[PDB]
């Protein structure tokens, strides 16, 4: 369990991949060019996960990048970090998929697909032992969202045994492209319930709030909603790419964080929230931040729900006893919110090395029966227009038929009722 | 309270103090057991991948 | 915020300290299989004590005592007493005991037990002798009735001195039995509870007719029922310490304190320093505390015997209120303080020798 | 002289063998490259620190010992590490994948395709002894391979040597250092399955180690090392008549003669003293009767539980340090009067004693001070069964809903082996219920 492969798709999949890229290459001590100039060797422990190593010991990110137009693919090679890439790996088409699921999945991405996974391949096969893969998009457009799940559903069939994870983010109305997120958002949940075995949802709902009513940006650009991404990717990926005993790989984290398969979608917070402060952050002050709906990413309330499992990962030098102390604290204080039918289960990592900008971090990751308000909401868009067959016309002209719709709608309903279920377990 | 034989040597010495006296499956079956469990996973993933051939 | 759980929803003294511990704003009620408690209000029977003091941190303590079972048990008791040497068969407060398992079931001391109940065929003394389990009371000078009576049955008894000449209240020439209560708390400190109550018989005792067992049994129940007089003299049949003294005081010129109470004290701190080893969670990985019942019987030489001690006692229903208050205060708020003239008296006795 | 041979399996079970073997090494005066001036006869011999070393004729002293996990991260660690010259390469043995915390993993998908490796390099050891005792088993109850893997290692130990005894060294899983929810599962599991195989195991329960570590030791939030270092004394202190000369215990098949009356029943508690912090600048060392009388404390354990609400089945002082029998017996007759000690009626109330006089030895730099005399207590009370329940009960709150199962299944296991092996769990805890206890608004 050590090599990941990583994959970024469409516009959102490809500027928050770029984003990630470039703040953990910094953590890790690389440099635009590839070259190590670090000072603790904590840094280069466990880089293979994340980068191979090309000759005059510079290292490249396992990473591939996929568009259906060339557009932010050539904003991602101009870039701080864009010459780091692997050029063979920016794999990309010139028609685009106009926000479309059925442009990404079954046409425009149909024809692309196969050059992707023959980059996955060359990158598989010199894996010492692949752990499985990552995939950044988003759920809105038709390229992340259609084209991704499409590379899943393909991946998944040529490696059934490995690990699928993503960061997926979700649509809202408050950030909106197009009418038709809802569309392209709940076939995609659908294909994601099935062929994930973890997905972080990340809410642009809750990434503009943070950024209007907590960082007091008056006018969020997607700049602003990536700063917050990639912060909190960095955090959920920290124990992956550094030394350390829970959840170290991908199969660890998800056999310590789904406890029924389809339950699989983490609400992930970060502390303390930043935009681009020199208040020491105290160890019971990360904490309660940690688990303020405020600093979470997914715009759902942890009290309308029940957590059944969460992961916390701290940062920086700090009390281990006084971190132990006010996670106890938390749950002790709060009880009625874990499940009583799985016993301790919440767990805590700690890392020497904070974010870059800080002394002291918290990144929060929780399986939470809320996360239902998130599916009922996209849910409720979805059937709004639906209901008239509105827009529907974008989709049938792709070759698609209604009853796919209808089976999308059950299929995200079956899983909103089985958060339901076990919140009142 | 009775102590009794008490053995002693250059290391150390034992004795016990008494206060009061009283008032396999084989090579076949196990391989037979990784072999279905094989078996169930061999199942579990042809079953996966008619689902996604489908 | 401190946290609790209630496992016994039939205790009318651990209802009302539920009620004052929520009366505190301080303390949050769990659902009674949440673990994460500071406090257990334990169930009465197979309390999971090897489930306590594994949870990282919380402190936990609970109302029960493992072990105690050992004094609050009929058979279990008289075994303790009389195998107990700090108790042992030199124990001048506690009636001739001998424990009896019926026929069906067959260690036993059945044996025994006529081997002194014939020195008292022979001896020509009182040989009235009462039987009971841990509803089930034969009262009789006749053994052979007694035995039977057990066979009949099918747990164990024990077979108990009758003590056929207890002190009467006048006017009514009738029984009674006093109780009292204990609390023993984390650190076995031992807390008589200052007010305790005697359960009177409102019938006039008679010692011709001890089939007739309305003047021969206390206990409130037989006589709110069986009863014709039930509530004549007292209200009842509950007559309390600030009278008995003084009919004690004006009828024998002695006081409560004095001819009752010393021996009151001496026997519950016998019977408690006696386990204590065996029950005491001074270093253990969770805590205890316990509210124990002693029953006792005054002859009429103004000498006490210990009846029984019971592990899960309710309370007068006018007491509740300050003992209910009393336990907060001495038990719980002392291991999980809150942001007098105490209602007890601390037993101690440190005699040099 | 009788062979046995040592088996780590999984991390904890790799890292506690790290430190019993340093920890024998410092006892025996072997250097880090396996020279052992103080041992005469150059390139082989006899003696019972042979039970543990083999020789070279260039005089290496080599642990009996395997160690084997399913990544290779631990034992890496010992093959570059400052022991990495006492231990053969066949000796270090490592997969590529982990059981990611599954029974199943470890034991069905994994084990399979590793087993028949692990025993050929077993073999190796056993030909190079004249006359092989059995083995002790090092793992966790929580991992995936210390649960999974060694299951499967202990039927086909019996299979391979059915005539060796088994003796198991398996850290019980605590919340304060686990590393997974599943852990409840992974023991019970892991338990049915050896329960037949195993003839003495010695639970370690993470808690209780944790706690003495933290009240005894001073340190505020211990690491596995500091766990390990606390360990590898007691470990020590259980195997030390089989390393030195002397007259109790000195095979294993006398630790079942001696401690395991009813086989099911195989569980011994350790209870061990002193424990003093080596920061602790003013010392006061600490007498027989101090020491002894530790030994019921529940504080001491290695599992916290309470035998005065249980019975006993027999009983062993394992004494290090400046100790007679007579202030053993002594401490023994003023004890015996201030504590709540049964025995089950078919049994004697007595004690088996041994004594070696070479006071613990700890490792340079460590937490733990030197003292001058340290015992440890194995008892075989019916009081362990607590931590049974505990377990048990967690086990019942998830597979209730079935939380997890999937992983499990997924593996190839069927759903049947949970119900099957919790049903194990419910007879062991019945059967400690009758050897323990006699049957019990006013
Ligand atoms: N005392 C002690 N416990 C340990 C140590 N390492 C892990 N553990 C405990 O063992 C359990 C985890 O099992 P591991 O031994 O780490 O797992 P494994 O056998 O390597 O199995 P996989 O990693 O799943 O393949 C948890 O309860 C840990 O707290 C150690 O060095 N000492
Ligand atoms: N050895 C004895 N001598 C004289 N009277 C006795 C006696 N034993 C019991 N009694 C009488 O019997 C009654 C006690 O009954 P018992 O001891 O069985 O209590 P109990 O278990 O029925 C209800 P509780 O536990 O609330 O006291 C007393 O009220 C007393 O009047
Ligand atoms: N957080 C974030 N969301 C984005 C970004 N770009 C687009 N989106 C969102 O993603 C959805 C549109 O999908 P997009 O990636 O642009 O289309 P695609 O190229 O076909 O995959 C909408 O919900 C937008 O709000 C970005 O950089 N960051
Ligand atoms: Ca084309
Ligand atoms: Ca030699
Ligand atoms: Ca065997
Ligand atoms: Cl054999
Ligand atoms: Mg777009
Ligand atoms: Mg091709
Ligand atoms: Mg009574
Ligand atoms: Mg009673
Ligand atoms: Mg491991």
């Amino acid at each position: 369990m050590r090599e990941i492969v990583h994959i970024q798709a469409g516009q959102c999949g490809n500027q928050i991949g770029a984003k990630f890229w470039e703040v953990i290459s910094d953590e890790h001590g690389i440099d635009p060019t590839g070259s190590y100039h670090g000072d603790s060797d904590l840094q280069l422990e466990r880089i293979n996960v994340y980068y191979n190593e090309a000759t005059g010991n510079k290292y490249v990110p396992r990473a591939i990048l996929v568009d259906l137009e060339p557009g932010t693919m050539d904003s991602v090679r101009s870039g701080p970090f864009g010459q780091i890439f692997r050029p063979d790996n920016f794999v990309f088409g010139q028609s685009g998929a106009g926000n479309n699921w059925a442009k990404g999945h079954y046409t425009e991405g149909a024809e692309l697909v196969d050059s992707v996974l023959d980059v996955v391949r060359k990158e598989s096969e010199s894996c010492d032992c692949l752990q499985g893969f990552q995939l950044t998009h988003s759920l809105g457009g038709g390229t992340g969202s259609g084209m991704g799940t499409l590379l899943i559903s393909k991946i998944r069939e040529e490696y059934p045994d490995r690990i699928m994870n993503t960061f997926s983010v979700m649509p809202s109305p408050k950030v909106s492209d197009t009418v038709v997120e809802p569309y392209n958002a709940t076939l995609s949940v659908h294909q994601l319930v099935e062929n994930t075995d973890e997905t972080y949802c990340i809410d642009n709902e809750a990434l503009y709030d943070i950024c209007f009513r907590t960082l007091k940006l008056t006018t969020p650009t997607y700049g602003d909603l990536n700063h917050l991404v990639s912060a909190t990717m960095s955090g959920v990926t920290t124990c992956l790419r550094f030394p350390g005993q829970l959840n170290a790989d991908l199969r660890k984290l998800a056999v310590n964080m789904v406890p029924f398969p389809r339950l699989h979608f983490f609400m992930p917070g970060f502390a303390p929230l930043t935009s681009r402060q020199y208040r020491a952050l105290t160890v019971p002050e990360l904490t309660q931040q940690m688990f303020d709906s405020k600093n979470m990413m997914a715009a759902c309330d942890p009290r309308h729900g029940r957590y059944l499992t969460v992961a916390a990962i701290f940062r920086g030098r700090m009390s281990m006893k006084e971190v132990d102390e006010q996670m106890l604290n938390v749950q002790n204080k709060n009880s009625s919110y874990f499940v009583e039918w799985i016993p301790n289960n919440v767990k805590t990592a700690v890392c020497d090395i904070p974010p870059r900008g800080l002394k002291m971090s918290a990144t929060f990751i929780g399986n939470s029966t809320a996360i239902q308000e998130l599916f009922k909401r996209i849910s409720e868009q979805f059937t709004a227009m639906f209901r008239r067959k509105a827009f529907l016309h974008w989709y049938t002209g792709e070759g698609m038929d209604e009853m796919e719709f209808t089976e999308a709608e059950s299929n995200m309903n079956d899983l909103v009722s089985e958060y339901q279920q076990y919140q009142d377990a | 309270m009775e102590v009794i034989e008490l053995n002693k040597c250059t290391s150390g010495q034992s004795f016990e103090v008494i206060l009061k006296p009283p008032s396999d499956p084989s090579l076949e079956e196990i391989q037979k057991k990784l072999e279905a469990a094989e078996e169930r996973r061999k199942y579990q993933e042809a079953e996966l991948l008619k689902h996604l051939a489908e | 915020m401190y946290t609790f759980v209630v496992r016994d929803e039939n205790s009318s003294v651990y209802a009302e300290v539920s009620r004052l511990l929520l009366a505190t704003g301080q303390w949050k009620r769990l659902r009674k299989d949440n673990p994460r408690f500071n406090l257990m209000l334990g169930e009465r029977n197979r309390l999971p004590f090897g489930r306590l003091g594994h949870e990282p941190g919380l402190v936990q303590l609970v109302n029960y005592y493992r072990g105690a079972d050992k004094l609050c048990r009929k058979a279990s008791l008289v075994k303790l007493i009389k195998t107990s040497p700090e108790l042992s068969e030199s124990c001048t407060w506690f009636p001739e005991s001998y424990v009896i398992y019926p026929t069906n079931l067959k260690t036993d001391e059945r044996e025994v037990f006529l081997a002194a109940y014939n020195r008292r065929r022979e001896g020509r003394e009182g040989n009235v002798w009462i039987a009971k389990s841990s509803e089930g009371i034969l009262i009789s000078s006749e053994a052979s009735e007694l035995l039977d009576f057990i066979d009949e049955q099918g747990q164990v008894h024990v077979i108990q001195k009758y003590l056929e000449k207890p002190l009467l209240l006048e006017p009514g020439h009738r029984k009674f039995d006093i109780r009292s209560w204990v609390l023993v708390d984390h650190l076995y400190n031992i807390y008589l509870y200052r007010e305790g109550v005697l359960r009177t018989s409102s019938e006039p005792y008679n010692s011709a007719n001890f089939q007739d067992k309305t003047c021969h049994l206390t206990n409130h129940c037989i006589q709110k029922e069986y009863s014709k007089n039930y509530g004549r003299y007292e209200e009842g049949n509950e007559m309390f310490f600030e009278e008995f003294n003084q009919y004690l005081m004006d009828a024998l010129n002695t006081t409560l304190e004095n001819s009752i109470l010393l021996q009151i004290k001496h026997i519950i701190r016998s019977c408690l320093m006696c386990i204590e080893p065996a029950i005491s969670t001074k270093h253990l990985h969770y805590q205890s505390f316990q509210l124990f019942g002693f029953d006792f019987m005054v002859d009429e030489e103004l000498k006490v015997w210990l009846i029984e001690v019971n592990g899960a006692p309710a309370c007068a229903q006018k007491l509740y209120a300050e003992l209910c208050q009393g336990i907060v205060d001495v038990a719980i708020s002392s291991v999980f303080p809150l942001a007098p003239t105490s209602i007890f008296i601390k037993l101690h006795h440190h005699h040099h020798h | 002289m009788r062979e046995c041979i040592s088996i780590h399996v999984g991390q904890a079970g790799v890292q506690i063998g790290n430190a019993c073997w340093e920890l024998y090494c410092l006892e025996h005066g072997i250097q880090p490259d396996g020279q052992m001036p103080s041992d005469k006869t150059i390139g082989g011999g006899d003696d019972s620190f042979n039970t543990f070393f083999s020789e070279t004729g260039a005089g290496k002293h080599v642990p009996r010992a395997v160690f084997v996990d399913l990544e290779p991260t631990v034992i890496d660690e010992v093959r570059t590490g400052t022991y990495r010259q006492l231990f053969h390469p066949e000796q270090l043995i490592t997969g590529k994948e982990d059981a990611a915390n599954n029974y199943a993993r470890g034991h069905y998908t994994i084990g399979k395709e590793i087993i028949d490796l692990v025993l050929d390099r077993i073999r190796k050891l056993a030909d190079q002894c004249t006359g092989l005792q059995g083995f002790l088993v090092f793992h966790s109850f929580g991992g995936g391979t210390g649960s999974g893997f060694t299951s499967l290692l202990m039927e086909r130990l019996s299979v391979d040597y059915g005539k060796k005894s088994k003796l198991e060294f398996s850290i019980y899983p605590a919340p304060q250092v686990s590393t997974a929810v599943v852990e409840p599962y992974n023991s019970i599991l892991t338990t049915h399955t050896t329960l037949e195989h195993s003839d003495c195991a010695f639970m370690v329960d993470n808690e209780a180690i944790y706690d003495i570590c933290r009240r005894n030791l001073d340190i505020e939030r211990p690491t596995y090392t500091n766990l390990n270092r606390l360990i590898s004394q007691i470990v020590s202190s259980i195997t030390a008549s089989l390393r030195f000369d002397g007259a109790l215990n000195v095979d294993l098949t006398e630790f079942q003669t001696n401690l395991v009356p009813y086989p099911r029943i195989h569980f011994p508690l350790a209870t061990y003293a002193p424990v003093i912090s080596a920061e602790k600048a003013y010392h006061e060392q600490l007498s027989v009767a101090e020491i002894t009388n530790a030994c019921f404390e529940p504080a001491n354990q290695m599992v916290k539980c309470d035998p005065r609400h249980g019975k006993y089945m027999a009983c062993c002082l394992l004494y290090r340090g400046d100790v007679v029998p007579k202030d053993v017996n002594a401490a023994i007759a003023t004890i015996k009067t201030k504590r709540s000690i049964q025995f089950v009626d078919w049994c004697p109330t007595g004690f088996k004693v041994g004594i070696n006089y070479q006071p613990p030895t700890v490792v340079p730099g460590g937490d733990l001070a030197k003292v001058q005399r340290a015992v440890c207590m194995l008892s075989n009370t019916t009081a362990i069964a607590e931590a049974w329940a505990r377990l048990d009960h967690k086990f019942d709150l998830m597979y209730a809903k079935r939380a997890f199962v999937h992983w499990y299944v997924g593996e190839g296991m069927e759903e049947g082996e949970f119900s099957e092996a919790r049903e194990d769990m419910a007879a062991l805890e019945k059967d400690y219920e009758e050897v323990g206890v006699d049957s019990v608004e006013e």
